[PDB]
């Protein structure tokens, strides 16, 4: 039942990251910020190309 | 003897006016923009640099 533990929580999370995925698409024009979540930045001297 | 050129002789003048307005004008003509989607003005400024930046 550890499966049935652990992984309870671990639905609910996926579960609610689609609650805060539905959020952040938002408008056509909507952010320059929000959607640098998704999408990544890193440091410098990441993307090669 | 049909068709006669003409010249005209006058100093052609390099002179020096005040610079440093005239460096920093080209600076104002290229906005840059803090949103995802564009307003069609910028968009086509930066598609022109992602050409020329994946040459050098």
């Amino acid at each position: 039942a550890e499966f049935l533990s652990l992984s309870k929580a671990r639905i609910e999370a996926y579960e609610k990251e689609l609650e805060k995925m539905k959020n952040i698409i938002p408008f056509d024009q909507m952010t320059i910020e929000d959607l640098n979540e998704v999408f990544p930045e890193t440091k410098l001297d990441k993307k090669k190309y | 003897n049909e068709n006669l050129f003409a010249s005209f002789i006058a100093p052609t003048m390099m002179g020096l006016p005040i610079v440093t307005l005239i460096i920093m004008f080209p600076s104002l003509l290229f906005p840059t923009p803090k949103r995802l989607i564009n307003n069609r003005t910028i968009s086509i400024q930066q598609w022109l640099i992602q050409l020329t930046s994946k040459q050098m």
